[PDB]
């Protein structure tokens, strides 16, 4: 009965990354440290509010921070990073282990410039306690009011009136 | 569709090969060459008669052990669970139960054939 | 059978229904029914004769189809609602197919043709278990879903079971078939009321078990399987005719014995819902159920038949077979009507 | 039907609310009837096994009597509790739904004209 | 269609005699087909031809039963104008029993079926009139 | 019984190996210290997203960032 | 159940995978999780006869999520009208549905 | 398309509730071509 | 390739129909094998590999024993193929034709709701998780070893006790 | 999906029709039972994969387990039937009526 609301085309028109998957797997560990605040805000909204239509702007901020990130990587440390992801994209499951020497070049570049340290083994696999000006969503799931249960008979129970009302048994 | 294609290719190879085997050669058919072998002499009866099988109990328990395989086979995924103690105990119990059943059959001479 | 095997098999028989009760998943329910199925066949086929092979094959082949139909009902419910429980707002076809298969499992008419055959093909024990303990889980299914059953075929099947059990037991000289048709009739009385206060279904079940078990023991004490064999009981063990008489007259429900309580209270709760003429028909064919019991107890207790010369050897020797529970179960039947309000 | 009653304990023979009911007398006609059933059970046991009667198994007979009474006491207590619960819930429902069970007010035989049916 | 058989009560007896007549005939035919399927599955014939003959005999017999029943009911309700009277259904049941004992050569079957079917049809009318709901829904 | 096992190691050594390996499989998990790191490693694997948490203002031990000091340091998995 | 031995002892042998919104092995939601949760949370405390008509909206939404019949009807109607119009020559499908779009990322 | 049929809301729902119900591969990719429909299904199931 | 699943389902129906006509257990086992193959293929079409492979394996290992038995017990001089009986051949042809006519009928009395010839292949998979890992069939079955360990014990008891049952029935 | 569920249910019904309507042999009946099992398996598996209910995926393996045990004991009974009568036919099993 109720119409679905949806955003317009221009409420989704966005400057996209246009960037592939090995180029992106290479810079994953640095994109998880830098550009973590926006990403975690977007995640919290997307899971707290179960609607995409209520978080487009956080997604747009995510895309913006990613673009700024790769702009830093382009204006600084483009050749070693190029070599890294080019050698990474050769594999079939895109394994870091086969390209372990170009990591060194990329990391030393991105460390001597901008001081970006690679996260260690299990730092991107844990909860991270974001804040925001947003409020809590009151009643997600758009739940209706619950019907009231049937009341309990309050009383100290007594013997049955005249025992069993069965047919002719007295007691 | 790659796999479907490989299998169709093998299928058509086999069928083209049989077509060649049948329609390329020469034929001289007659009843004395098309009747069953039985080593020079003629059969005394049909081959579509009972062949008593003397390992039928072994067949049925093979079926049950096949099911045991089907139960054991999820283990590579069961090992990446967080518990790693319940699965251990339960797999231990399953294998030990199967071994106990095998031992009972063995001792009761079920693996021996019905002479 | 060696003891390890008996332990395994009787544990399985006990655990089939026990799994069936203490399970909310219908699929583990099915599992319990299949344990009851699997574990019964060894002891049905233990004496290794053609009669036993036929009985076991008929039992197996009739129960497998019912099991598959129940599994179909369960899978259709899972498709419909994404759960493993017959809720309300299920399909009446699913529920009715479940009812049909459960009736085939119990032995109700018109699915009754296998029970007397199978029962004749097996010893007195394995008739007791088959008629008492195997009936308890299939009934548990219906008891757990009683407000979902259609109140029409539930009663047509009951009425058919009543009529056909009465008419079949009218002419059976074999006792192992009399017990079967009695089972059919009593399951009819149960299933008729099952949508109406299913506590009474369990009442009739307990009464029926308490009556049949000692009767089977009575048949066991001399391996009596025929009217002519039970008639040679005024010579062999004549202290049992009193209890046999009162137990038969409780089975065919006569008032002063507690076997009239289930029929009486069933008629009560059926007249409380304007199910009048059905109850009338049932109560009027229970009389024919009583007639062949009366014929039997004439034959064994009131009009002592001819005996043989070789039956004096039995009088020379002594016995040990009455398990001390025959007495308790025969006396708690036939004499517990004044305690009926505590039973209900 | 009382299985879905709120607070219903699963497989509880005698909840703590039943301890507020008065117990039986221990001289109840039905408990002595159960003792009589136990005595007749022992007598029948002796009759079946070709034994003397009222003379043979006095320990067995005593045990039968005591088992029957010691079971009937608790079973009767449970049944008293269940019938108490029935009356309790019935009273509660009529008290919660008086519109369905109105305060009826009947008439006398002076105002109603019941019809006469001679015999003749 | 249930409405077909519910057309038997759109109007009282004595009216629409042919309608009610061959309705009851159809009903008898259905019941005869059931009985025939059971007598052909259990205790089967020595040949498919005799099985077909069994079906035909049973079905035509029950059809004749229902036809005589409906004819007699609506006639004895048109005559002696009294729809709310189970004696019409009694006379119809007796006519049915007579046709049973005619198709099946037996006077004793005729009398037995007359009494039983007549009483059954009388009770049927009495229940349709007073509101006896067999297979009732649970109320307590 | 030592003589019995001496006989069984010659005649039927296949079942001796079998029972030995069965008992060893059952007993050795009880013995090792490495037995407990298995569940911990299976737990450490993040197959699903760690969903962030709202800052109530009362979450000290919870970190504000991936590479903060707090949280489970997975260096026990390194240099195990 | 018949004999609530599980509730007696607090164990859950089978009463924890009774439906879809119930502890999938790793936390992957089954479809209609929300609908079934909402239906079940409405039908709690109530039993049966009252839940079947006080919690009907939520069951109907669940039934449409799982069996999903009305959306089939809707898309079938849209497709049928589109085929009629294209046969008459009235409709002109766009590039982003004939197979020629600008992919978004 | 359905500008002309008598009673048809174009963005109507099939649910009484108002919350976000994520679509499925047939509503989405419904009006699209058969290749997209046959790659949604049978795309991963039939390996690259 | 949109009618793929419907073709597979129809083939399975025909396999089980030729089964239900009951030729000798040799061709019945052939039908079981073909139908299990088709079942595996559709279970894969719906996104399940393990369950289909295991149906295939179990039914193959079972029909092996059926061959071993039916050579001994359910054998005749003339094993009664489908063509052996004109009546069986007629009912088979009639069953194919009847199911075709039935499908064409129920595609008319209901536009859609039971069968959709028009939209076919459009309703198979129903909300896949387009981004995922550790999601296949096999995790759910491996839950028999954790979170559903009663299925495992009850199945194991069935097999164990079945061994004893076998020995006793055969003795 | 609704198409294939309809077809699978019709397949179950065909195999049920089969195992009900007997012929001479019994092995064919057991095979019809196996076919019913298989159709039920595929129904359960497809519902579980559609709904993404990986909690119910242990159900079809249980179906196969118990159905194979059923087949096992049926085949053992068949061994006994052949040892008695010799030829597997279900018409020779007609002596409990008397
Ligand atoms: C009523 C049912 C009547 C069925 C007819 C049975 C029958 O035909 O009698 C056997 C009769 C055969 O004559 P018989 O060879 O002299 O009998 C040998 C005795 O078993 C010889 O028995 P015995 O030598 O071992 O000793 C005599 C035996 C004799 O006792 C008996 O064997 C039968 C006594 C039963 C009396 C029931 C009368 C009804 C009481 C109403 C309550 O025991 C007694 O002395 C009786 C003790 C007191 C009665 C105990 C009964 C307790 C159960 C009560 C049940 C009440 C149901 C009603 O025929
Ligand atoms: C004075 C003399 C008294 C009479 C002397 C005996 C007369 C001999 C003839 C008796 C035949 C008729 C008996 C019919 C009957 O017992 O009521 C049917 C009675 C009616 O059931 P319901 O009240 O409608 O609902 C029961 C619920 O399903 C289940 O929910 P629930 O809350 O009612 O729990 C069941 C309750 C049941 O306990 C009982 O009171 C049944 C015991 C009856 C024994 C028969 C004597 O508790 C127990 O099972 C005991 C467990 C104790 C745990 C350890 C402490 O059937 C059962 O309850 C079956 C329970 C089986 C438990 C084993
Ligand atoms: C014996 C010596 C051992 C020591 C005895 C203890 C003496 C004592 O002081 O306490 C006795 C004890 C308590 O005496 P009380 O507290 O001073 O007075 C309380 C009233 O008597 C209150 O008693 P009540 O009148 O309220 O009776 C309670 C209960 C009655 O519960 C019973 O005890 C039943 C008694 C049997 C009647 O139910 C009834 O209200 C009467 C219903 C009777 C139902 C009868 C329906 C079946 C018809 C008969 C069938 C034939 C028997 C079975 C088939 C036989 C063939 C196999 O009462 C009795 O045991 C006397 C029994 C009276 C028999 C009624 C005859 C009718
Ligand atoms: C089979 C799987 C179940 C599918 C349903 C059955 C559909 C095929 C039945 C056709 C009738 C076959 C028959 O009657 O038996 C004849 C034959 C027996 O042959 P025969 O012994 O009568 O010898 C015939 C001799 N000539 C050639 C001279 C006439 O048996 C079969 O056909 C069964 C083999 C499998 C049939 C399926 C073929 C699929 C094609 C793949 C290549
Ligand atoms: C919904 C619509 C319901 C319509 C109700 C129709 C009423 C059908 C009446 C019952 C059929 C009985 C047919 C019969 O007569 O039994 C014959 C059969 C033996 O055959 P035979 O002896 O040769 O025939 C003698 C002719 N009287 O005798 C038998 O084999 C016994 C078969 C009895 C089975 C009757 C069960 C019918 C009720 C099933 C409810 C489900
Ligand atoms: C209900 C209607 C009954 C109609 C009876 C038709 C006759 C028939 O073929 O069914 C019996 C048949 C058993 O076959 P059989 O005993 O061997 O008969 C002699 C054949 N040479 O039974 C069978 O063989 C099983 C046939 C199953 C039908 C499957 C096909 C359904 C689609 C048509």
């Amino acid at each position: 009965p109720g119409i679905v609301e949806l955003p317009t085309l221009e409420e989704l028109k966005v400057e996209e990354v246009k960037v592939s998957s090995a180029v992106l797997k290479a810079a994953a560990h640095h994109y998880g440290a830098q550009c973590d605040k926006t990403n975690k805000e977007f995640m919290l909204c997307r899971w707290e509010e179960k609607d995409p239509r209520r978080c487009l702007k956080e997604g747009k901020l995510v895309n913006g921070c990613a673009l700024n990130f790769f702009r830093q990587i382009k204006s600084h440390c483009a050749e070693p990073f190029t070599e890294y992801w080019t050698c990474l994209d050769y594999s079939n499951m895109q394994l870091f282990r086969h390209c372990r020497q170009q990591q060194a070049k990329f990391d030393q570049c991105v460390l001597d410039k901008l001081g970006w340290v690679r996260p260690d083994l299990g730092q991107l696999s844990k909860v991270t306690k974001v804040k925001t000006d947003r409020p809590l969503p009151e009643n997600p799931y758009h739940s209706r009011a619950r019907p009231e249960p049937n009341p309990v008979i309050e009383g100290d129970l007594k013997p049955a009136k005249h025992g069993t009302r069965f047919f002719f048994w007295t007691v | 569709m790659n796999l479907y294609t490989v299998i169709f290719i093998n299928i058509l190879l086999s069928l083209t090969l049989i077509l060649v085997a049948f329609w390329l050669p020469q034929m001289n058919l007659y009843s004395e060459k098309a009747n069953p072998y039985e080593c020079g002499f003629d059969p005394t009866s049909s081959a579509r008669l009972p062949f008593s099988m003397k390992f039928f109990l072994v067949a049925i328990t093979f079926l049950l052990f096949d099911l045991e395989i089907a139960l054991l086979l999820p283990l590579p995924w069961a090992i990446q669970t967080i518990k790693t103690s319940t699965m251990m105990i339960m797999a231990f119990i399953l294998v030990t139960i199967l071994s106990l059943g095998l031992a009972y059959e063995w001792t009761q001479k079920g693996l021996e054939w019905t002479e | 059978m060696n003891p390890i095997t008996l332990a395994i098999i009787y544990f399985t028989i006990f655990l089939g229904p026990v799994i069936t009760m203490s399970s909310t998943n219908l699929m583990l329910m099915w599992v319990g029914l299949e344990f009851s199925l699997l574990a019964i066949i060894p002891m049905l086929i233990n004496k290794k004769n053609p009669r036993s092979t036929e009985a076991a094959t008929k039992y197996f082949v009739t129960q497998a189809t019912a099991s598959m139909i129940i599994l179909l009902a369960i899978v259709l419910n899972y498709k419909q609602l994404g759960t493993w429980m017959f809720q309300q707002q299920t399909n009446g076809l699913i529920l009715n197919m479940t009812l049909m298969a459960l009736s085939m499992k119990l032995g109700l008419a018109p699915f009754h043709f296998w029970l007397p055959e199978v029962t004749q093909g097996i010893p007195l024990h394995m008739g007791l278990i088959l008629l008492t303990w195997q009936k308890i889980a299939p009934l548990s299914i219906l008891i757990q879903i009683y407000p979902l059953l259609n109140s029409t075929i539930i009663l047509m099947l009951a009425i058919t079971s009543i009529f056909m059990g009465a008419w079949g037991g009218l002419n059976q000289t074999q006792m192992r078939k009399i017990m079967a048709y009695s089972s059919i009739a009593h399951m009819g009385w149960m299933l008729a009321i099952l949508p109406y206060n299913p506590s009474l279904t369990l009442l009739n079940l307990m009464i029926y078990i308490i009556l049949t078990a000692p009767m089977f023991m009575a048949l066991m004490l001399n391996n009596s399987m025929t009217i002519n064999s039970i008639s040679l009981l005024w010579n062999k063990t004549p202290a049992m005719l009193t209890m046999i008489s009162l137990m038969l007259l409780s089975l065919g429900g006569l008032p002063p014995l507690t076997g009239f309580l289930p029929k009486w209270i069933i008629i009560t709760e059926l007249m409380k819902n304007n199910c009048l003429i059905m109850a009338t028909l049932m109560a009027m064919m229970a009389l024919l159920n009583l007639f062949f019991y009366t014929r039997l107890i004439y034959s064994t207790s009131l009009t002592m038949f001819p005996t043989n010369n070789n039956s004096k050897m039995m009088t020379h020797q002594t016995k040990t077979k009455p398990n001390l529970m025959f007495s308790t179960l025969a006396i708690m039947s036939t004499m517990t009507l004044p305690l009926a309000p505590q039973l209900i | 039907m009382m299985n879905g009653r709120p607070g219903h304990e699963p497989l509880k023979f005698l909840p703590d609310e039943a301890r507020s009911l008065p117990p039986p007398k221990l001289n109840d006609p039905r408990l002595v009837y159960m003792g009589l059933l136990g005595y007749c059970t022992g007598l029948m046991d002796n009759m079946l096994r070709m034994r003397p009667v009222m003379r043979a198994g006095l320990h067995r007979q005593l045990l039968f009597v005591t088992s029957f009474v010691f079971a009937g006491y608790f079973y009767l207590k449970r049944q008293n509790y269940l019938y108490a619960v029935k009356d309790h819930d019935m009273f509660g429902y009529i008290k919660l739904h008086p519109e369905d069970f109105p305060e009826k007010e009947k008439k006398t035989y002076a105002e109603i004209l019941e019809p006469f049916h001679p015999v003749r | 269609v249930k409405r077909f058989f519910e057309s038997y009560h759109e109007v009282p007896d004595g009216t629409q005699c042919h309608r009610k007549t061959y309705i009851t005939t159809a009903l008898g035919g259905i019941c005869g087909i059931i009985g025939s399927a059971y007598s052909v599955s259990l205790n089967p014939a020595d040949s498919t031809l005799e099985a077909v003959a069994r079906v035909g005999r049973y079905t035509f017999t029950a059809a004749a039963i229902g036809a005589m029943f409906g004819l007699t009911t609506c006639v004895s309700a048109q005559v002696r104008e009294k729809p709310d009277d189970p004696l019409n259904y009694f006379i119809g049941g007796c006519a049915g029993g007579l046709t049973l004992g005619a198709r099946t050569h037996s006077y004793g079957t005729a009398a037995m079926g007359c009494v039983y079917m007549g009483t059954a049809a009388a009770l049927f009318k009495i229940g349709k009139l007073e509101g006896w709901e067999l297979f009732p829904t649970p109320k307590v | 019984i030592s003589a019995f096992l001496k006989n069984a190691w010659a005649k039927e050594p296949v079942l001796v190996v079998s029972f030995s390996v069965w008992g060893l499989a059952i007993i050795m998990p009880m013995i090792s210290p490495y037995t407990k790191y298995a569940s911990m490693i299976n737990k450490a694997t993040p197959y699903n997203y760690p969903v962030p948490v709202r800052d109530d203002g009362n979450m000290p031990d919870v970190p504000s960032h991936p590479q903060d000091p707090l949280g489970p340091s997975l260096d026990w998995l390194k240099n195990l | 159940p018949f004999l609530d031995i599980q509730k007696k002892l607090g164990i859950s042998l089978d009463r924890h995978f009774m439906f879809l919104s119930a502890e999938q092995p790793y936390k992957n939601a089954a479809r209609c999780h929300a609908f079934e949760k909402e239906w079940i949370e409405c039908a709690h405390g109530i039993g049966g006869t009252r839940a079947k008509k006080e919690c009907k909206i939520e069951f109907d939404d669940f039934e449409e999520c799982l069996l999903r019949y009305k959306t089939m009807r809707r898309m079938h109607d849209i497709k049928k009208q589109r085929e009629k119009l294209m046969k008459e020559g009235k409709y002109t499908p766009p590039p982003h549905h004939s197979g020629r779009e600008e992919p978004r990322p | 398309i359905m500008k002309d049929v008598p009673n048809w809301k174009v963005g109507e729902s099939v649910f009484h509730t108002t919350r976000w119900v994520p679509p499925l591969i047939g509503e989405m990719y419904g009006l699209r071509t058969k290749e997209e429909m046959s790659n949604a299904n049978f795309g991963f199931t039939w390996y690259t | 390739m949109n009618n793929y699943i419907f073709v597979l389902s129809s083939l399975f129906l025909v396999g089980c129909l030729g089964l239900a006509l009951k030729p000798s257990p040799i061709y019945g086992g052939l039908g079981l094998i073909v139908s299990g193959f088709v079942g595996c293929l559709m279970v894969l079409g719906f996104g399940g590999s393990f369950l289909g492979l295991m149906v295939f394996l179990i039914y193959l290992g079972g029909m092996l024993v059926v061959f071993g038995y039916t050579t001994a017990m359910a054998t005749e001089e003339y094993p009664e193929t489908w063509g052996s009986n004109w009546l069986i051949l007629g009912f088979l042809v009639l069953g194919v034709i009847m199911e075709v006519f039935l499908i064409c009928v129920l595609n008319y009395y209901d536009e859609v709701g039971v069968i959709n010839l028009d939209g076919l292949g459009d309703w198979l998979m129903y909300e896949v998780d387009d981004v995922g890992v550790m999601l296949e069939g096999g995790i759910g079955v491996a839950a028999m070893y954790s979170c559903a360990t009663w299925m495992m014990v009850v199945a194991g008891w069935s097999l164990f006790a079945g061994i004893f049952i076998i020995i006793e029935i055969t003795r | 999906m609704p198409s294939t569920f309809f077809n699978l249910t019709m397949a179950f019904s065909l195999s049920l029709l089969g195992t009900l309507m007997f012929r001479s042999h019994l092995m064919s009946t057991l095979l019809c039972l196996e076919g019913m099992v298989l159709s039920l398996f595929i129904m359960t598996s497809v519902t579980s994969l559609n709904s993404n209910s990986m909690s119910s995926m242990p159900i079809p393996i249980t179906i196969l387990v118990f159905a194979a045990c059923e087949a096992a004991v049926g085949l053992a009974l068949l061994v006994k039937v052949s040892n008695t009568y010799g030829t597997d036919y279900v018409q020779n099993l007609n002596l409990l009526q008397c």
